[PDB]
RNA sequence: CCGAUAGUGAACCAGUACCGUGAGGGAAAGGUGAAAAGCACCCCGGAAGGGGAGUGAAACAGUUCCUGAAACCGUGUGCCUACAAGUAGUUAGAGCCCGUUAAUGGGUGAUAGCGUGCCUUUUGUAGAAUGAACCGGCGAGUUACGAUUUGUUGCAAGGUUAA
RNA sequence: AUACUCGGGAGUCAGACUGCGAGUGAUAAGAUCCGUAGUCGAAAGGGAAACAGCCCAGACCACCAGUUAAGGUCCCCAAAUA
RNA sequence: GGUUCGUGGUAGGAGAGCGUUCUAAGGGCGGUGAAGUCAGACCGGAAGGACUGGUGGAGCGCUUAGAAGUGAGAAUGCC
């Protein structure tokens, strides 16, 4: 009835992925793909591949109608953080979180 | 033998956090602020079980006052009248009659006037 | 200089009410049959929707 | 026809077939309870008490002898390391009123 | 338990018209506050608003005993430095009597959200003519 | 051996200080507030 | 304890100025891998009540067994060869079918061996009868020769 | 006696890594499954990563893979919220939404009353005094030998053994 | 209705204000130092707007019962436009 | 079992208890699902204790005694 794709531990900060994923939530897949194509953000290409993967799953595995699909669910979960250090003045090092994202897109008929 | 701090701590703190259900933001999530909020809620509830009794008597008295002034008595005269008459009906019952059975309240207000 | 109190979740979320993207200004082309930015050249057809190149 | 009776240091307004909660009375679940202290009788002939209406009674049958929902009474004094927690369940008798006399 | 509590729009709110002529500003105000609050009704419920609507007419003829006409000062501060303006009760009874009675009565209403709703039920007129004839106002005596 | 009952009053439970205010020996653990006698190893020699 | 834990020697950082809690050693007890404050030390738990109380205790536990009727006095008890099947059969003939302390005098090497592999059964000399051994077992099977030796002591 | 913040500093290639000119200081880090049967094949994708299919008792056991709490981050929505001045609750209380360990039930809360966190330290702290960002774990009257006193038990003008 | 005696265990040795009686001071101080009583300290509740130390009064728990204290009764705000 | 007088409380004295790990002994539960974990409107005067369902996948209660590394919200605590 619905088809899901996940991109696990993508090396992009969740906040940066979410501000884009919020555009495509509830949209028809055709419009969703257009919105991502014309949203100039680092997250857009990554979310496009998850969405097109979900559509391929819907067509190949569950034999759903691709022209009829809507983005039922889309959300970004925190992945494991890479911990780094930037040297600051006076010998002090400051933490840098190289955060990762799990990007989930679910597509459904209507 | 060694006793590690296993489970008893989590069980105790989780009960306190559940008692803080419905409280704003951190107050329903975090043990330290939930524990303060629950202590304070219990203190207010203790205080308010006493205040509740005062509050309802003020409500009843205000309603008896309103219904008595419709019979050309103040609350202070009516209650004196009922005392002299020997009528022992309490303010909660009078306030109930004054809203629900005004005819009955007027009968008592007459008994009061007679005693005065 | 420094935050006097940590910012609550509610207050943080209220501040971010306006931190969002707008949808791109796009529309379906006739010759292509796919979406394009207005006042831009459509790559699907490979030229400007109106003016042929 | 409704009456006002004195029960458990309080006054309550009863009609026939009404189910009331009062302070614990002596009585098994079958037992009939007579209230002798009737302050007022209403309904088309207001009989008024000075203070109790002589020969007036309300009869009821005991439906349940129970304990109210658990209350937790907790006191503390800030900065004095004083806390006191106490559980409370107030006993009650659930009566159904049979007849006003 | 069993104590009655009025519901919003349960108690019939009536329209009263009160002639202010020759009555002390207070005395009129204190009685009107009680009517607005619903203290004269046995259905009175502290959280609901069971009170009546009040039209005051002839507010220009409102009484000010002693030297209150010249000596009772009404202050406003803009919240700008040195932004304190003052008016005498007398000047305000001549030029803005609707304002004078509103100030007087506002002070005698509960200082809360419900108190601000009660104030909306008060209509003050300097002269003898209001335009609320549609509400079929009934004359009220103090 | 599953029904052992030591003589009534021969054994008593030891008092444990510093285990919360409910016990009456919490926080200051019976020592009161400050001074030499409140300190670890505190107290003057016998006489 | 904080003295016995590896390392700890130095003050981890200066007393004042760093904005950190003052610390004396990385093996202080509030530190993760640090010393234990009190906790177990090797000690004996052994103590003896006076001789007279210890004699009263064995007399009283043995009297209890007679009162309850758990004491079975055997004429002989011996085995030609160490045979556990024979000892098991013996216990059924006496109708034990519980835990039981067997007390024997005459060397009877075959009695110890024959009962060794049975789970509830303990065979002891008679000189070796103790309050805890009698308390650990339901029935007390004793040979006449052993009774003589127990009475000889008590 | 400990059971992975414990027990050795070290359950693991640890006096290692790392720090220091050097003497010296000195970590972190255990668990797929009974068995690799460790996912053929198809699909989207450059890959990563997914979705099927298959293995298996289980894959929400998928090569760091028993369990998987809390902080913290999200998606969805039942009730409320844009005239209000708020230590955030509590008491009263409509309305709306539910239906339980079945109880004078659960969720939410228009409006009304009352209401200055916790701890420490103080004559006195809501304090414009101290401490705590949050959650978790760890983290403080112990043992030995003496003294004394109370209780218990045995024996009693006796009682008791030490090595 | 307690005293006293003998044992075991303490904590306390920064006090505060109010009234009264004194000193010091200026017949100043929320000053200071004694005496005497009270409250706070270690005391919630009601009043004094708010307000440890003032006025009234002591919280074992529950009640949508009642009577009073100081203080109050035109409205905010319960009770007299006595 | 009644009667009478009591039951604010810091330092502090006194008492009775709850719960944690381990041992003994009795007696049990558990792949027809142990511990843990999650949820709930249940029970006790308190510390606390059950029940039911999810997750979990193999150990754990109870009774009476015994022994303690036995209870954390604060230490500019340590990780
Ligand atoms: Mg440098
Ligand atoms: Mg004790
Ligand atoms: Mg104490
Ligand atoms: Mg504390
Ligand atoms: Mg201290
Ligand atoms: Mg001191
Ligand atoms: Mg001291
Ligand atoms: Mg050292
Ligand atoms: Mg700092
Ligand atoms: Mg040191
Ligand atoms: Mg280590
Ligand atoms: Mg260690
Ligand atoms: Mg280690
Ligand atoms: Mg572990
Ligand atoms: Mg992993
Ligand atoms: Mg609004
Ligand atoms: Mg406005
Ligand atoms: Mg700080
Ligand atoms: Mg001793
Ligand atoms: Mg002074
Ligand atoms: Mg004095
Ligand atoms: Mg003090
Ligand atoms: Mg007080
Ligand atoms: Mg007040
Ligand atoms: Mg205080
Ligand atoms: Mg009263
Ligand atoms: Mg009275
Ligand atoms: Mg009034
Ligand atoms: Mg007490
Ligand atoms: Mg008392
Ligand atoms: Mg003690
Ligand atoms: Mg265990
Ligand atoms: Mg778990
Ligand atoms: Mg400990
Ligand atoms: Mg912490
Ligand atoms: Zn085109």
């Amino acid at each position: 009835t619905s088809a899901k794709a996940v991109a696990k531990t993508v090396r992009i900060a969740p906040r940066k992925a979410r501000i884009v994923i919020d555009l495509i939530r509830g949209k028809q897949v055709g419009e969703a793909i257009a919105i991502l194509k014309y949203t100039p953000r680092s997250a857009s290409p990554i979310i496009e591949k998850v969405l097109k993967s979900a559509i391929a799953n819907a067509e190949h595995n569950y034999d759903l109608d691709i022209n009829n699909l809507v983005v039922e669910e889309a959300f970004v979960d925190e992945g494991p953080t890479l911990k780094r250090f930037r040297p600051r003045a006076q010998g002090r090092a400051s933490a840098i979180n190289k955060r990762t994202s799990h990007i989930t897109v679910v597509v459904s008929e209507v | 033998p060694r006793v590690k701090g296993g489970t008893v701590t989590r069980k105790r703190r989780k009960k306190i956090v559940k008692l803080a259900k419905g409280y704003y933001g951190s107050k329903h999530l975090l043990f330290k602020v939930a524990n303060q909020a629950v202590m304070k809620s219990y203190q207010y509830a203790y205080r308010d079980r006493r205040q509740k009794k005062r509050d309802f008597r003020r409500l009843w008295i205000a309603r008896i006052n309103a219904a008595a002034r419709m019979q050309d008595l103040s609350y202070s005269k009516l209650m004196h009248g009922l005392k002299l008459a020997g009528i022992d009906i309490n303010r909660k019952m009078l306030a109930d009659l004054a809203v629900n059975d005004i005819a009955s309240f007027n009968t008592l207000a007459d008994s009061a006037k007679k005693a005065l | 200089a420094v935050p006097f109190r940590r910012t609550s979740k509610a207050k943080k979320r209220k501040r971010r009410t306006h931190v969002k993207l707008q949808l791109p200004g796009m529309n379906e082309c006739s010759n292509c049959g796919e979406y394009r930015l207005s006042h831009h050249v459509c790559p699907e057809c490979g030229q400007y929707d109106g003016k042929d190149v | 026809m409704y009456a006002i009776i004195e029960t458990g240091g309080k006054q309550i307004k009863v009609e026939a077939g009404q189910e009331i909660y009062v302070e614990k009375l002596a009585g098994e679940v079958g037992d009939v309870v007579t209230f002798d202290k009737v302050l007022f009788v209403g309904g088309d002939s207001a009989k008024v008490g000075v203070p109790f209406v002589e020969g007036a009674t309300v009869t009821a049958k005991v439906e349940k002898q129970g304990r109210a929902k658990k209350l937790t009474v907790y006191k503390y004094k800030p900065k004095k390391n004083y806390h006191k927690k106490q559980g409370h369940r107030q006993p009650y008798t659930k009566l159904t009123i049979d007849a006003i006399n | 338990r069993t104590t009655y509590m009025a519901k919003p729009g349960e108690v019939e709110r009536k329209w009263y018209v009160i002639d202010a002529t020759g009555v002390s500003l207070g005395r009129l105000s204190s009685e009107v506050a009680s009517i607005l609050r619903g203290k004269n009704k046995p259905q009175f419920t502290p959280h609901i608003d069971t009170g009546d609507f009040v039209i005051i007419i002839n507010a220009g003829k409102i009484g000010l005993t002693g030297k209150k006409a010249t000596d009772k000062i009404y202050y406003r501060h803009s919240q700008y430095p040195g932004g304190l303006k003052s008016r005498t009760a007398g000047e305000m009874r001549t030029n803005n009597p609707e304002k004078l009675l509103e100030l007087s009565i506002k002070g005698m209403l509960p200082k809360n959200s419900l108190g601000r709703q009660l104030f909306k039920k008060l209509h003050v007129y300097g002269g003898s003519e209001h335009e609320h004839a549609a509400q079929q106002p009934e004359v009220y005596e103090l | 051996l599953h029904e052992l009952k030591p003589s009534e009053g021969s054994r008593k439970e030891r008092n444990r200080v510093g285990r919360g205010t409910g016990s009456g020996n919490g926080k200051t653990s019976g020592r009161g507030h400050k001074g030499q006698k409140a300190r670890s190893g505190g107290g003057v020699r016998l006489g | 304890n904080r003295s016995e834990v590896r390392g700890g020697g130095r003050k981890p950082w200066r007393q004042k100025g760093t904005g950190r809690a003052r610390q004396g050693s990385i093996r202080s007890p509030q530190w993760r891998g640090g010393g234990v404050v009190f906790g177990p030390t090797p000690r004996s738990y052994a103590y003896k009540l006076p001789k007279k109380v210890r004699r009263l205790a064995i007399k009283s536990i043995l009297s209890s067994k007679v009162n309850e009727e758990k004491l079975v006095v055997l004429e002989g008890l011996t085995f030609d060869a160490p045979k556990t099947k024979e000892f098991a059969a013996f216990l059924k003939n006496i109708s034990v079918d519980t835990k039981a302390l067997i007390v024997v005098a005459g060397e009877s090497e075959n009695v110890e061996l024959s009962a060794r592999n049975l789970q509830g059964i303990t065979v002891i000399p008679a000189e070796s009868i103790s309050v805890l051994e009698v308390a650990k077992h339901d029935k007390l099977i004793i040979t006449k020769a052993a009774v003589e030796k127990v009475e000889e002591v008590l």
